[PDB]
């Protein structure tokens, strides 16, 4: 029988998007993205249907024999990308989900194997015995992303600090081995059965809608599993390609712009 | 596309509507009514330019 | 009996609107602005509602004994207003019909009266010999708009010509006289009796969708119908200020951004 009244105290193929189209896909946790519903919410909404949700294209990079792999911040590779940005940086508050495509394509005579990650609240690990101490022109690259290294370079400048991020490759970037990283949702683009790779990732967030601006919500980490080779040719480089739609977007809070400084 | 069977490659067709400078890189071009083509897998492609006018008729 | 089969040969209070407020009206021609109908059209269009649907000001003129009129061009005013403007440099084509509103206050022993004309298609006259020689930049001033005249200044350059309009306050500006006006969508600011006025402005164009960067659906033209006074006072000067709402926009064709060149 309880006594106390609180309850604490109780004993224990083409797939075409707006303008877009690209021509199997893995959904993150089985949820596919949704608007907010009636049952949750804190004004009228602003939901742009075709002039945001669209594929856009990211640029372009090379992966060869000493490539260590990349990664990005997501909505922060999409705040220059077309009315998507605008929309972002007029309002307070902003929801989306994201599809995520990656391409690379190869010959049968040419070898390796990609993993490509899908991470919810991705942090990073600094530079320097300061800790926490990452500046916010540092950790939002944008559409350029980063790159990970196989040792850890300690800062040693002690006048102008870089305040830089130093990703480790077998860390994951934040004190994880990288063989349980398939937790998270991922893919495998191995060159001797597929090209390309498709994620589609639900909004996840302690709360219904939040800040774009100060906060990311979603990480992409791509790292080559086994090295690229072909032939017997000693140097080897080949271009891989990401590309981003934005899925059911909300934005709120209108208001004058916000203009950022990097750098 | 008339390449051999073991050529692979992936090309990017784009339509824009007037108004605006004609594009010059891909990042313009993607901005418009894109299609992305695989040559390995098929090696013909289709794109449909839908009719967008103020005008009912234009002039030939 | 007709004889041949073609036809031809056949012998013949606060209004609240988005996020704005403001605290009787005239509609244009009897027409609520609406959108377009399914039984016409030439793409999916985006149709922003709260993002672009709101009262933005333009900035502050002045009134006095020797001012002569102003007028302005939509939606060339309102190219630089949030995301409104982006909406219009993002399409190459656009719809929307507008709410006006026009304020100036003043006390009991002030008089005067302006007339504000809303007017289709308004096309000004040159300043030279030429013939319809005027430039895109001073044919689009933006939201400083333009001042009328009372007298004909030819312009005597030969080497760079202005290539400027050269509107006459009594002959309207296009050649037609100024009582005659009042044939289009008016109103009246009487000091003694109202401070205000209010106009809607339905979407009015040979076609139903056409771009809105190089044609103008509308002309706004304020003017002293009676000079201002004040007691026996030598210089008398108040403010008049503009506000527009755009109701109704739809947008399509989206592609890369536009970027006129305004001198």
């Amino acid at each position: 029988i309880n006594y106390y009244k609180d309850s604490a105290s109780n004993a224990a193929l083409q797939l075409t998007i707006g303008n877009s189209t690209i021509t199997n896909s893995v959904v993150a946790y089985g949820r596919w993205p949704e608007f907010i519903r009636d049952d949750e919410a804190n004004d009228q909404p602003t939901e742009p249907d075709v002039a945001t949700c669209r594929f856009y294209t990211l640029d372009t990079v090379m992966w060869g024999k000493e490539s260590k792999g990349w990664w990005w911040k997501l909505p922060d590779a999409l705040r220059d990308m077309g009315l998507f940005g605008q929309n972002m940086y007029y309002h307070y508050l902003g929801r989306s989900g994201y599809t995520v495509h990656v391409q690379c394509n190869a010959s049968k005579f040419h070898q390796g194997a990609l993993g490509v990650f899908a991470i919810p609240e991705y942090c990073l690990a600094g530079d320097s015995d300061k800790q926490r101490y990452t500046s916010y022109a540092n950790a939002n690259p944008g559409e350029k992303g980063g790159k990970f290294y196989s040792q850890f370079n300690r800062d040693t400048a002690v006048t102008s600090p870089k305040r830089e991020f130093c990703p480790v490759d077998y860390l994951l970037g934040c004190g994880v081995l990288l063989g349980n990283a398939f937790v998270y949702p991922h893919q495998i683009i191995n060159l001797r059965t597929n090209n390309s790779a498709t994620i589609v990732l639900p909004y996840v967030n302690a709360m219904a809608i939040d800040s774009m601006v100060k906060h990311n919500n979603w990480g992409i980490a791509i790292l080559p599993l086994s090295p690229l080779d072909f032939a017997q040719e000693s140097s080897v480089e080949i271009p891989i390609t990401v590309t981003i739609a934005p899925m059911c977007s909300e934005f709120n809070g209108l208001r004058n712009v916000t203009a950022p400084k990097f750098q | 596309f008339c390449g051999s069977m073991m050529a692979t490659g992936k090309i990017l067709v784009a339509y824009a509507p007037p108004g605006a400078q004609p594009p010059t890189s891909r990042k313009e071009a993607m901005l418009g009514t894109h299609v992305i083509w695989d040559l390995g897998l098929q090696s013909s492609c289709t794109m449909v330019v839908p009719w967008i006018s103020n005008v009912t008729y234009r002039q030939t």
